[PDB]
């Protein structure tokens, strides 16, 4: 079978500038290659087809070329819209996607707007408290949360989940979630949620008391 | 408004079977090659298998040969694919799609939503839905807890609010069961004058769930 190697596998490219990606195939391939985008949460979008052809409505700071085994596209002038995995497919013989290149908008450095949620009465019911810290529109994407039951230093009890990047304005979101029995949480008064973050002076600390 | 709706996903063990379907509308199914590709958690696009406009070509990406068979009713502008000896590696999102106008031209570019396959010894389990009340930017959100398997939709009041919304990916809980949450940002001023709703739908479980999420 023929194998498509892309690269880079990861690229962050920040907006106004334009980023070059390479696909090669392990024989020739004639110019059957097309380009897709692929937003998180949607179809795939057929972007070039015949190595340098655009297809229907792309515009032209979508350029891609090459023949036999050695491919680019070019993406200029990238908006936040373009935040998305892109693939290159071989239809020489068959079908082959590469295994893709994920394109990052570099924005500004924002800091997280930070909220934490406490258990609703309805899930203690069930025996189970979940507190909820939410890290809103922040980049870059590495933060840090800390979980402080009574001033006690949390570990093991939480996981966290991280939205795909925002298409509009290119931040990221998180949530930690501190998951207790309802007995142990019934058994402590401060639920602290401790984050760290580059755009931040000093760690942001937000808390509440068990029942006010 | 050309369209491919992709059905037939759902759980099934390991080694068992499965059949897809896709429905075409809004052009000459029959003058159209179809595909199936896949997307395996964590992975890229994989094609999987193409029949071509008059069932004429049809070919199988490898790990799929001898397992997998495709085929089209033009009559009843459908494609089918059936999935026999199911492994886990064929837990994935599978799309339906054009490829080729006939012998003439590759096309591919009309693409289906997607359906999924879960291969899994597990049961099917709905969400507990809970809310994630709010206390100049107020934020407030839906908790859908204890689910399988993958995916989980929300919406807010309905599909009329999506500006502010972030809807974050599933988690794999120890206890081997989904749990998300879906956020949003609103006006203060608004808290008590605006309703907020979040629309959660299971459909492997026929769960729908319309949380109202108010001030404590
Ligand atoms: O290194 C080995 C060589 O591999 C490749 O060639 C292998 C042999 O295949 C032929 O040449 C290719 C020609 O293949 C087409 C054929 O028309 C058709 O018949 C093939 C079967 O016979 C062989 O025993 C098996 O390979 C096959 O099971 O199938 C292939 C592929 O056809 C589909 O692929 C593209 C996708 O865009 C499209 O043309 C066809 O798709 C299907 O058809 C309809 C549209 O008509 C679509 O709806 C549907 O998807 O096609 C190529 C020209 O581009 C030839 O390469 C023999 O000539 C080869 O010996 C190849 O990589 C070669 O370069 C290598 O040397």
């Amino acid at each position: 079978e023929i194998v498509m190697t892309q690269s880079p596998a990861t690229l962050s490219v920040s907006p106004g500038e334009r980023a070059t990606l390479s696909c090669r195939a392990s024989r020739s391939i004639r110019s059957a290659l097309a380009w897709y985008q692929h937003k998180p949460g949607q179809a795939p979008r057929l972007l070039i087809f015949g190595a340098s052809t655009r297809a229907t409505g792309i515009p032209a700071r979508f350029s891609g070329s090459g023949s036999g085994t050695d491919f680019t596209l070019t993406v200029s002038s990238i908006r936040s819209e373009d935040s998305a995995v892109y693939y290159c497919q071989q239809y020489d013989f068959w079908y082959t996607f590469g295994q893709g290149t994920k394109l990052e908008i570099k924005r500004t450095v924002a800091a997280p707007s930070v909220f934490i949620f406490p258990p609703s009465d309805e899930q203690l019911k069930s025996g189970t408290a979940s507190v909820v810290c939410l890290l809103n529109n922040f980049y870059p994407r590495e933060a840090k949360v800390q979980w402080k039951v009574d001033n006690a230093l949390q570990s093991g009890n939480s996981q966290e989940s991280v939205t795909e990047q925002d298409s509009k304005d290119s931040t990221y979101s998180l949530s930690s979630t501190l998951t207790l029995s309802k007995a142990d949480y019934e058994k402590h008064k401060v639920y602290a949620c401790e984050v760290t973050h580059q755009g931040l002076s000093s760690p942001v600390t937000k808390s509440f008391n068990r029942g006010e | 408004q050309v369209q491919l709706l992709e059905s037939g996903g759902g759980v099934v063990r390991p080694g068992g079977s499965l059949r897809l379907s896709c429905a075409a509308s809004g052009f000459n199914f029959e003058d159209f090659g179809m595909s199936w590709v896949r997307q395996a958690p964590g992975k890229g696009l994989e094609w999987v298998s193409s029949i071509s406009w008059n069932g004429a070509n049809i070919g199988y990406v490898d790990s799929v040969k001898g397992r997998f068979t495709i085929s089209r009713d033009n009559a009843k502008n459908s494609l089918y694919l059936q999935m026999n000896s199911l492994r886990a590696e064929d837990t994935a999102l599978y799309y339906c799609a054009i490829d080729w106008y006939r012998d003439d031209y590759y096309k591919m570019d009309v693409w289906g939503k997607g359906t999924t396959v879960t291969v899994s010894s597990a049961s099917t389990k709905g969400p507990s839905v809970f809310p994630l009340a709010p206390s100049g930017t107020a934020a407030l959100g839906c908790l859908v807890k204890d689910y399988f398997p993958e995916p989980v939709t929300v919406s807010w009041n309905s599909g009329a609010l999506t500006s502010g919304v972030h809807t974050f990916p599933a988690v794999l809980q120890s206890s081997g069961l989904y749990s998300l949450s879906s956020v949003v940002t609103v006006p203060s001023s608004s808290l008590g004058t605006q309703t907020y709703i979040c629309n959660v739908n299971h459909k492997p479980s026929n769960t729908k769930v319309d949380k109202r999420v108010e001030p404590k």
